[PDB]
């Protein structure tokens, strides 16, 4: 995996290829890592493909639950029982989550939780195999307070060169934009970001 | 680390008559899972009416027919264009495979020919260099599934004469080609069906004292 | 003992009615890392063969060079060097599989899978795999790597045996070689857009088409995915 | 120290026309040296027949078992169990201990009594069945049992015949195998009469 | 531990088991009964892990016991062997499996039998005419095929075990220290004294 | 593999089984674990078979030109040293030898000598090597002494190899018996072991234990 | 085992082929790799046999038992769900990789999921040994829009890939079509292209061949 | 190690942090790793200290005594003798090596010799540790035929994060320019290049 | 191998050396003589790995008879002892050692004394009263520290070696056969043919 998740001026976007592999064989060219744990809280997934899925799931039934008691939970919240589960499972877990979030208070908020289950609120964040090749890019051309059209860019820009440079990544860029609009998808095929 | 042996699969058979003898082998080259090759021959007519066949790792396979046809031209110069009987071949075999006794030749090696008094004679070789003379040998993949099918077909084991009370059994003769070739054709089937390595095609080479002939028939290429 | 370092991934190849095509990518990979993107691993010798290489890439140019070194020293007091005592196909590759087989008789070996693909002096086409184990075979259709696993059934299916050569013409082998590549850039992860292709035909010679690209790709239906099972929006 | 090929032995079953064949060595051994010439690896519950090959304690032990459930399914049903049953039974019983199994390669084999229908199934030591039209094999000469069934079988023999082809099927693949041998015995199975008999095969 | 035998013949059992228990680079005991008498025509030999042997042996023991007082009834040879059988199968899979080999030699008062039981330690038992455990029976096995008759008397069965015992003192590396024969028939159980 | 040799009044008696297994598998019913090293001298198969095989026949070639350029027959002893000091060389380097160098010459008489793998070297009487030597020596140890006939030698050593091959597993399939005179060894047939056991059941009234 | 999943207009299409193996010996020539779950939602898996068998049933005992309680028809998603969540459990130790497919009130579907419990979502998919010579073949033909006849074809012609190309896989092709508004129809042997030539020989033996040593009559009665 | 050398409209140019690491401990931290092994030959030292030192000792007396009987040798003859020894030691040197150097008939040239010892000439080439975090940046922003302040902004910018990001890169980041002019060194400390 | 004692008294030195000969499960001998005469008035016992052990006495015994022949002297078993230690120090940093360990006794017919000399496969020589390679040593030499005297007769040393081999053969696990004795003093080497 290559998965980002960027912070803007009307919310949050979240990025990531569709590359799942079993080796060096492409299990799946196709594969949706961008998911939904709550109407406007969403997560890009990195490492084990099985842990991944379970733990969303989980959160998924933990946030419907917080929801029927207490209403809509806030993206702290959701970061909070990710990383519940990935600590308190460290020594059977290796899943890397981006979790990302659009609260009408506190507008977009990304959490980044790496394999220990630490968590680390950023304005951006980065993660996957592919992130490694594009640390430096990201931070030279990262600015807070981009406009829609200017994150697009970013990531789509951000994730080609991640592509391009790591194996285990590839296929389409999937985008979710989450901003008080609503929830939209974007895809970017190969013969456009290839060549950017 | 590097490991220098591999498995190419197949499978291998040898039969002597009384005035001939067959060394079949099917045509299939393996590696793990995959197919490299449906027709790969691996029994070589070497020359003074001697076949050979070194079933197993085909690198070393291929490297000890090459190595033995060379040994028949040299002898050829060396004693007077003299023909290299079979027991002769066995033992200049076993002295190519011993050569490599502390890093082997990964073969089971047969060789099929007529012997000094024209008679049918299989010589079989382990990967080291002991060897024997005998009627029958199956060898490679699928030499457990054929080897008892021969004991009971060629060499009648087990079966006793009817009426008898198992008291006389049922005594050994000779068999024709045509029925000699039916057994191999038989076997090969019956090793294809239940064998992964073993399949594509079946490639016999009949020695008679007029010569080597072929004699070639497909198999399932599942 | 070695392990291999910059690797090159599938090459394939097959046979036609009059000659054999072979191809193979231009990527370079530093085992996850797609560090190398102009790579040609198709090395011509003389107008009649062409070595397709896979493997190790430190190892591939070692062969390169003796390749090189090969053509130089069949020169040497060879009049009909560029006629009859040319260098064939079956030369090229006795030879390759000789130093293979050497080497890992030596626990020292070239970590490389190699494919010949040549046209005989007799017009016979010729197409031979040799490996890192001295390991040799021949056959209608020949791959390694990947290749092997996905490229083979697809080139089988229109070469499956040795009586369809004759009725495969030039177009319907490129096509699927063509199409070979494409499967394989979808499939392995070690794999790269870009790659070359070679035709050696017993009347044309031999054709050596660079800096190609898979194309023609299915991308569109992955809008429609969406989650990994119970997700909708 | 491989379970499977501790104590050694081999077990065959064939079908006929209105019939079925199961037969097996009675070589028990402990690796090299040979124990017990009389170690029988065919049980029978009612009319439907189990052979059990491997580890012989689990042969032993499952053989107990399988009496132990089909006596109870006999009492609360009020009928004899079917081979198609009890195939699922063995199956059931086996996968039940998945992560700990009986190292065995248990062979069902017997006639329906409702239908007239010959069957044979094979299973290995976790439950899966596997059903045959033809022959099933089992132990530690199941490659040398392939090859002679593979060749010598074929369809619809008549009990007498078939009796000849099953048995002449387990002594050659005995034979070319070190542990197993030292004796068989050959159940002959029509719809209500079965006949055993002991094969004179070579003692080493 | 090391060396027990077992022959069955005509009308009894007998039973010959090493008298040595070695720990170490010293034996420690030269006069060890490895033997328990599980009931009054039901002899029961024990060899195999130091500690377990005679935990396993007594344990069955005072199993059978507590059968004979609660219904008053003495349990057949081959229902004894069942029971054993029964213990060493479940031991097997145990956290920490009992690694004892045994032999149960019993007169059936009912059949008028002798009977002769070999169960190793996973649990896998037979019915012989003969029998061992261990290494000895690669010297013994072959010795009985050739000399062993069904119809021997219990005479003649003490001078096929002193070839076996010769045999044994002949070939065998370790000194086990002689043997403690046993006799098990219709009148019960009986030890030999000089052998 | 089960092989013995001993040595008594009229010679020496060699007996060899005749299975060959790789694992559980029977690759050989008719081996010959007796090699002809000279028309005198005699030499068994246990362990590694080529190599007993390859070195045993070149020990046949060292015998035949010490005889060239001595004009003398070798010594049992001098045979069985050049064998023993050649595996002493190539000690550690896997070689599997287990044999019995057998011969009968004027000054050493019948003499047998156990060569072995790891350099052993030792004279003897009666030596049982193989997977199944130890049902062997026990029917051997019981039957053997110095004034048997060679009639009644040859049948111990036939019954001592079918003891083993019916018990040991990896033995069997055939019996091949040699007698060694000073004259030189006389060949004493095969003998399949299916048909052997029955015949010995009946005749001798062992092996009550299985059933014919 | 090589097994695909496709859809096509108004349903989805699964197939499998039909060898089973232990090490490299064909244990069953005509195994049954597509299972039911429930009447139209049916799976088709690869791997450990005995996993794939149990956990299918399991999970389909207990969708019967769901599907009774809740007064409807199941749904793939609950197959989905139920099979995914055990996997994952059992962390890889049940080898079961499967494709799950069927018709429910919501509509077609088309699954696949591994043995340590991730599943993936696709127009065409692929598992086993032999998927990556059946996933060439989708690669090259398929298409969106596909209709019943066409999604046949192509998902036959997927297995055959694996059936002559793959060792892992032979024998037989198995298809069970899943349409919307209609009964799924399973069609058990749709192709049988390995079907084993005539044997050269019979051999029937004459009767009183084996010898005997006793006979018995077994009392299987009362 | 963060190394790099940079082709150009002029010539050429070497780039290179300066710390060298014995696990966590930074052993020196104002390390010279770019060598000369002739005039203008130079090369870019990564892996191994002890052997890239015994590497380039040998080679720079192989040039010497080639430059005695032959004159001046090409840069690609200089790339020919690194690949001849790093290929046939490859089981005992861990030498990451690019080679760069100036002809007048040939300008600027770079060529790459990774672990294997396979020879790779590029316009321009990254190596060491820290090159992972700037293959996004640097394919991104290198330009053919640029000038030698646009060439040594490139580098300079490249290294920066190469060494924010890596922490086996730091200190000082060291250049060497080779041109027709002759032979320039330059160094830029902490303070300039961290606040880039 | 495994056996082998020495003592040294008043005028002359004894040797004692088990005589079986064990391969696996089997005793393939129980007759074998674990020694070689050096020379007339010295004799070299010895124990360790198979073959390693007759191919080093053999070894050694040649190169003193090749010295004997030269010079037409008889070494003295002081000479004889450091020339077998050089040759096992030597063996211990070899590609493949000598794994053998050797009692030497001899009689110095200048000194008119008895010499008994311990060397262990490593090249440790220790001049010594009474010596014993293997765990021998663990029961003899207390009992030898005990019982010894420095100017007992060979009758005396003889009664002496009796009560170690019959210690051993209480305790010892393995069965070694007895042991082939042999005395050296001022008239050279001869053996006790009852033991
Ligand atoms: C990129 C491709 C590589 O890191 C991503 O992290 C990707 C994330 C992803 C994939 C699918 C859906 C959502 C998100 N990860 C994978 O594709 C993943 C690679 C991986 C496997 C195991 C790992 O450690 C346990 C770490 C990374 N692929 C898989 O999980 C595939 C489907 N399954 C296997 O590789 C089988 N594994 C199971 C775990 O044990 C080893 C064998
Ligand atoms: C192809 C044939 C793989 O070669 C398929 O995956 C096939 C799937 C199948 C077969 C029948 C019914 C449904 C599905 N798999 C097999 O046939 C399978 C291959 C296999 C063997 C061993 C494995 O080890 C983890 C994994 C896969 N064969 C079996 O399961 C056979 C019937 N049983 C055994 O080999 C016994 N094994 C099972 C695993 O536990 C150890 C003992
Ligand atoms: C960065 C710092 C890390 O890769 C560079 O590659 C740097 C290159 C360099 C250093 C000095 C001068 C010129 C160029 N490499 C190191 O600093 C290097 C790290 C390294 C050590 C060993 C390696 O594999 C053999 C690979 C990288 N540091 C050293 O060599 C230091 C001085 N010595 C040690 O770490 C001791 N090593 C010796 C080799 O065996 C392990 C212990
Ligand atoms: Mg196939
Ligand atoms: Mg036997
Ligand atoms: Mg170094
Ligand atoms: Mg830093």
């Amino acid at each position: 995996t290559s998965i980002m998740a960027v912070t803007f001026k009307d919310g949050v976007i979240l990025g990531a290829d569709s590359r799942t592999t079993t080796g060096a064989y492409i299990a799946n060219r196709v594969t949706d890592k961008l998911t939904r744990v709550h109407d406007k809280i969403w997560c890009c997934r990195s490492g084990s493909a099985a842990d991944t899925q379970a733990i969303a799931d989980i959160v998924q039934y933990h946030l419907e639950l917080y929801t029927s008691q207490y209403g809509t939970p806030s993206t702290e919240t959701a970061a909070s029982v990710f990383k519940e589960l990935c600590y308190e499972n460290k020594d059977n877990l290796t899943a890397g989550i981006i979790v990302a979030g659009y609260d009408d208070k506190n507008k977009g908020e990304v959490y980044t939780i790496p394999l220990g289950g630490s968590v680390h609120k950023l304005p951006y964040a980065i993660a996957g195999s592919g992130s490694t090749f594009i640390y430096g890019y990201c931070d030279k051309n990262f600015r807070e307070n981009m406009s829609k059209e200017e994150t697009v860019d970013f990531i789509k820009h951000s994730l080609s060169q991640a592509i391009k440079w790591d194996g285990s990544s590839g296929g389409v860029i999937r985008m979710v934009v989450l901003t008080a609009a609503g929830v939209e998808r974007l895809i970017f095929y190969p013969d456009e970001y290839e060549q950017l | 680390q590097f490991n220098p042996y591999g498995d190419n699969g197949g499978t291998i058979l040898g039969i002597a008559g009384e005035d001939f003898a067959v060394l079949a082998g099917d045509t299939r080259n393996i590696t793990d899972y995959s197919i490299n090759s449906r027709y790969e021959p691996k029994v070589f007519d070497c020359g003074d009416n001697i076949v050979m066949s070194a079933n197993g790792f085909a690198a070393d396979g291929d490297a000890l027919v090459k190595r033995f046809k060379n040994s028949v031209k040299w002898y050829h110069f060396d004693h007077n264009d003299k023909k290299l009987s079979i027991n002769s071949a066995a033992r200049n075999i076993q002295h190519l495979l011993y050569g490599k006794r502390f890093f082997p030749y990964y073969v089971h090696t047969i060789i099929a020919g007529l012997d000094e008094d024209g008679k049918g004679a299989v010589y079989s070789f382990d990967p080291v260099g002991s060897y024997e003379r005998e009627q029958c040998r199956a060898g490679g993949a699928a030499a457990s599934l054929i080897m008892p099918f021969l004991d009971n077909q060629v060499n009648f084991k087990n079966q006793y004469e009817p009426g008898t009370n198992g008291k006389v059994k049922k005594p050994l003769k000779y068999l024709s080609v045509e029925e000699v070739i039916k057994l191999v054709r038989d076997s090969f089937t019956s090793a294809t069906e239940r064998h992964i390595q073993v399949g594509d095609g079946l490639e016999i080479l009949i020695v008679t004292k007029d010569g080597v002939r072929k004699e070639f028939y497909e198999l399932k290429r599942d | 003992t070695q392990q291999p370092i910059v690797t090159g991934t599938s090459v394939i190849s097959m046979k036609y009615d009059n000659g054999v095509i072979i191809a193979a990518d231009n990527l370079g990979s530093y085992g996850s890392l797609l560090r190398f993107n102009g790579v040609e691993r198709l090395i011509p010798v003389g107008d009649n063969t062409v070595v397709g290489i896979s493997g190790d890439i430190s190892d591939m140019q070692h062969i390169e060079r003796l390749l090189k070194d090969l053509v130089t020293e069949n020169a040497y007091d060879n009049p009909l060097a560029d006629a009859e005592e040319a260098l064939e196909p079956s030369y090229i590759f006795e030879y390759l599989a000789t130093v293979m087989y050497q080497r890992r008789s030596k626990m020292n070996p070239l970590w490389n899978a190699i494919i010949v693909a040549g046209v005989q002096s007799n017009g016979d086409q010729f197409l031979r795999y040799v490996n890192l184990l001295g390991v040799t075979y021949s056959s209608p259709t020949l791959a390694t790597g990947f290749g092997a696993h996905m490229a083979n059934p697809l080139l089988r299916k229109v070469v499956d045996r040795e009586s369809d050569i004759p009725k495969t013409t030039v177009q319907v082998a490129e096509e699927a070689i063509v199409n070979a590549m494409r499967v394989l850039y979808y499939r392995d992860a070690r794999s790269s857009r870009n790659f070359s292709l070679a035709i050696i035909d017993k009347n044309t010679g031999l054709t050596f088409k660079k800096n190609l690209q898979v194309e023609n790709m299915k991308w569109d239906f992955a809008k429609d995915i969406k989650g990994y099972g119970t997700q909708k929006i | 120290s491989d379970p499977s090929s501790i104590n050694g032995g081999i077990v065959v079953a064939m079908t006929g026309k209105d019939c079925v064949a199961i037969a097996c060595d009675l070589r028990l051994g402990s690796q090299s040296l040979g124990v017990s010439n009389k170690f029988e690896k065919i049980f029978h519950y009612g009319h439907v027949f189990l052979g059990i090959t491997g580890l012989a304690t689990d042969v032993t032990t499952l053989n107990e078992m399988f009496r132990y459930k089909t006596n109870l399914y006999k009492l609360k049903e009020e009928r004899a169990i079917e081979p198609e049953t009890f195939t699922q039974l063995v199956s059931s019983s086996l996968y039940e201990r998945r992560f700990g199994p009986y190292f065995v390669g248990p062979v069902v084999a017997g006639i329906n009594s409702k239908s007239g229908k010959p069957f044979i199934a094979g299973f290995d030591l976790i439950g899966c069945i596997d059903e045959a039209k033809d022959f099933i094999v089992s132990g530690t000469a199941s490659d040398q049992l392939f090859g002679m069934c593979e060749s010598l079988y074929e369809p619809n023999l008549e009990p007498e015949d078939l009796f000849e082809t099953i048995s002449q099927a387990l002594l050659n693949a005995a034979d070319r195998d070190a542990l197993s041998g030292w004796g068989a015995v050959v159940y002959i199975i029509k719809k209500d009469e079965v006949v055993k008999r002991y094969l004179k095969m070579r003692q080493d | 531990m090391d060396i027990i035998l077992g022959i069955r013949v005509q009308d009894s059992v007998i039973l010959a088991s090493s008298k040595a228990v070695t720990r170490g680079i010293s034996v420690l005991k030269d006069s060890d009964d490895k033997t328990r008498q599980l009931s009054p025509h039901t002899l029961m030999s024990f060899a195999g892990e130091a500690g377990d042997t005679v935990q396993f042996a007594e344990y069955i023991q005072a199993n059978i016991q507590l059968y004979s007082i609660r219904e008053d009834y003495e349990l057949s040879p081959q229902a004894v062997s069942s029971f054993v059988r029964q213990e060493l199968a479940k031991s097997i899979r145990s956290r920490r499996p009992y690694q004892v080999n045994v032999l149960i030699g019993g007169y059936d008062k009912k059949k008028n039998k002798p009977e002769l039981y070999q169960i190793d330690y996973l649990g896998t038992k037979v019915e012989l005419p003969y029998g061992a455990h261990g290494y000895s029976g690669f010297y013994t096995f072959s010795l009985l095929d050739h000399h062993y008759r069904p119809d021997m008397t219990t005479e003649e069965g003490l001078d096929l075990l002193k070839l076996c015992v010769q045999e044994l003192e002949k070939r065998m590396p370790m000194d086990f220290k002689g043997v403690i024969v046993k006799i098990v028939d219709k009148d019960g159980i009986r030890q030999v004294d000089d052998f | 593999t089960t092989t013995l040799a001993f040595r008594f009044q009229g010679g020496i008696i060699v007996a060899v089984d005749s299975r060959a297994t790789a694992g559980n598998w029977v690759a050989s019913q008719t081996v010959k674990k007796v090699i002809e090293i000279n028309p005198f001298l005699l030499g068994t198969m246990a362990g590694g078979a080529a190599d007993f095989q390859f070195w045993e026949t070149w020990l046949g070639s060292q015998c035949r030109l010490h005889e060239l350029r001595e004009k003398e027959r070798i010594s049992v002893a001098a045979a069985s040293k050049i064998l023993s000091n050649l595996v002493y060389q190539y000690k550690g380097a896997g070689l599997s030898m287990g044999t019995m160098i057998c011969g009968y010459t004027r000054k050493e008489g019948p003499t047998i000598y156990y060569v072995d793998s790891d350099g052993t070297r030792l004279k003897g009487d009666i030596f049982c090597v193989g997977s199944g030597q130890t049902f062997a020596y026990g029917v051997l140890d019981s039957n053997y002494k110095w004034d048997l006939s060679v009639e009644d030698a040859l049948y111990l050593g036939k019954r001592s190899i079918l003891a083993a091959a019916h018990r040991d597993a990896y033995s069997g399939g055939s019996v091949n018996l040699y007698h060694v005179t000073e004259d030189g060894w006389i060949y004493h047939g095969n003998h399949d072991v299916g048909e052997l056991f029955w015949k010995v059941k009946e005749e001798e009234g062992s092996f009550n234990n299985v059933i014919g | 085992t090589t097994i695909v999943g496709v859809k096509f207009n108004n349903g989805v299409v699964i197939a499998a082929d039909t060898r089973s193996t232990q090490g490299p010996i064909v244990a069953d020539k005509n195994c049954a790799k597509l299972h039911r779950i429930s009447p139209k939602i049916w799976c088709a898996g690869a791997g450990t046999a005995a996993d794939t068998e149990a956990v299918t049933q399991l999970i389909g005992s207990n969708i019967e038992l769901h599907s009774l309680y809740t007064s409807r028809e199941p749904r793939v998603v609950s197959a989905l769900q139920m099979l995914k969540q055990h996997l994952f459990k059992y962390q890889g130790h049940i080898g079961a990789y499967l494709i799950v497919a069927g018709v429910d009130p919501t509509g077609s579907h088309l699954f696949s999921i591994h043995a340590h419990g991730s599943t993936d979502v696709g127009y065409y998919l692929s598992l086993g040994s032999g998927s990556l010579a059946a996933m060439a073949v989708l690669e090259s033909h398929w298409k969106q829009d596909l209709t019943k006849e066409e999604a046949i074809k192509l998902a036959s012609d997927a297995i055959q890939a694996g059936i002559w190309n793959d060792l892992g896989s032979g024998s037989n092709v198995d298809v069970c079509v899943m349409e919307i508004g209609k009964d799924a129809e399973y069609l058990r042997n749709y192709l049988t292209p390995n079907v084993r030539e005539e044997k050269q020989k019979s051999y029937k033996f004459p009767r009183g061949t084996t010898a005997v040593l006793k006979e018995s009559i077994v009392n299987i009665c009362d």
